[PDB]
């Protein structure tokens, strides 16, 4: 599997509604009930990642309400909710059933 | 559930290496060790982890040869060695846990090379 | 409905888990098919059973069985101390329609994820 | 918790529908706690009745669907069929809270799954 994200460097400053875009190249429909296998960590240039998102549409415990994301088949997305002073820096997207394998920017 | 230790190793040259994960308050028995590693830059990929219920050998590819995932049980630390040296060792190598098939949960602090 | 590798997801108290199951055949007496987990001990795995009867009446019957393990001293294979178990018995008519049947299973499967009975199960606390 | 309305959303074959009910009581006998749909007639009407015992702890959950039809020669409509449905878990006295989520979890996600939408609808064994 490979993940194959939207370019390195986005140009949002403040308050625009600025979504991520992410797109594979395989189905990601492992889970015999329709459930999708994504999750987005978001990486601080100092320290360890943070989980946001699994599911692709569900929200991780102690999260801000501004993520949010939507799934289909392959095409994938996570539109956060207008950007603050301190939600910057790389958004990793990983698809986590058999073998993980991340991918992507900022 | 917390897991730390690191040690910023700058031993140079392809001899061997011991990295070390000290993990805490949780319990092997359905939960994987995956040990992530970020290199420098961009995109950290996946190097291995160790499931008892799923093998606790599940070795990434191109990465077969400088890997070796040993876990011990009595105290609940995770080590691993890189048999060669020569431009693998770049940054951080994260060291990570989570639930069988589930998401990467909490992340300790990296060692650097 | 042929069987096959079933991997149930968002399993869990905290929806994190999910577990992977695989047939193991079907019963010839009564014709039960089962499905378990890859627990590398038989005595160890979680298991499923489904089985569908033929009229004057249809009657669907869905099992599950879970037991939990313990290395007690004295011995060094473990055994089985404790055993959770659910059941589920539909009994729809012959002249029923697939769209009752199919509201009937829905709104059995979204009712175990309503407020009551998330709670009523976690805790154990009665209605009242 | 004390029992109030329920609303459970995207049901039926498509997943379009909406089923709203609400709360007739407990029978003290037995101690049962009943929900109902307002189907604006008594006789026509879903339902759903769940009761936990105290000993071995048994949780039981009852689902009552009858169908109308338009009775010939007659103007009352009459329940021609109804589809059953029961649920009876089991758990024991020292079982834990995470043993008990992950059984419930089972039975909701397993009913939805690709072999139960086939064996319950089109009634064909697995």
């Amino acid at each position: 599997i490979v993940m194959s994200q939207s370019p390195s460097s986005l140009a949002v400053s403040i308050g625009e509604k600025v979504t991520l875009t992410c797109k594979s190249s395989q189905s990601l429909l492992f889970s015999s009930n329709q459930k999708n296998y994504l999750a987005w960590y978001q990486q601080n240039p100092g320290q360890s990642p943070k989980l946001l998102i699994y599911w692709a549409s569900t929200r991780e415990s102690g999260v801000p309400d501004r993520f949010t994301g939507s799934g289909s088949g392959t095409d994938f997305t996570l539109t956060i909710s207008s950007v603050k002073a301190e939600d910057l820096a790389i958004y990793y997207c990983q698809q986590y059933f058999r073998y993980p394998a991340f991918g992507g920017g900022t | 559930v917390q897991l730390q230790q690191s040690g910023p190793e700058l031993v140079k040259s392809g001899t061997s290496v011991k990295l070390s994960c000290k993990a805490s308050g949780y319990s092997f028995t359905d939960h994987s060790l995956h040990w992530v590693k970020q290199s420098h830059g961009e995109s950290l990929e996946w190097i291995g982890y160790f499931s008892p219920n799923n093998g606790g050998t599940i070795y990434n590819q191109k990465f077969m040869g400088k890997a070796t995932l040993t876990v011990d049980r009595s105290s609940s630390t995770a080590y691993m060695d890189l048999h060669n040296l020569t431009s693998a060792d770049s940054a951080v190598y994260f060291c990570s846990t989570g639930w069988d098939y589930g998401p990467f949960d909490s992340w300790g602090q990296g060692t650097t090379l | 409905a042929k069987l096959e590798t079933v991997t149930l997801g968002n399993i869990g108290k905290d929806g994190k888990q999910t577990l992977v199951l695989n047939p193991r055949g079907v019963n010839p007496t009564n014709g039960v098919a089962s499905l378990s987990q890859a627990g590398a001990v038989p005595a160890l795995e979680k298991r499923v059973t489904v089985s569908v009867s033929q009229p004057k009446n249809y009657k669907v019957q869905v099992k599950i069985q879970n037991p939990t393990a313990c290395t007690a001293n004295g011995s060094c294979d473990p055994s089985v101390t404790r055993q959770a178990y659910a059941d589920v018995t539909f009994s729809f008519t012959q002249y029923s329609t697939d769209e009752e049947r199919a509201f009937v299973r829905t709104e059995l499967a979204a009712l175990l994820a309503s407020p009551l009975l998330i709670d009523a199960i976690d805790q154990l606390n009665p209605a009242y």
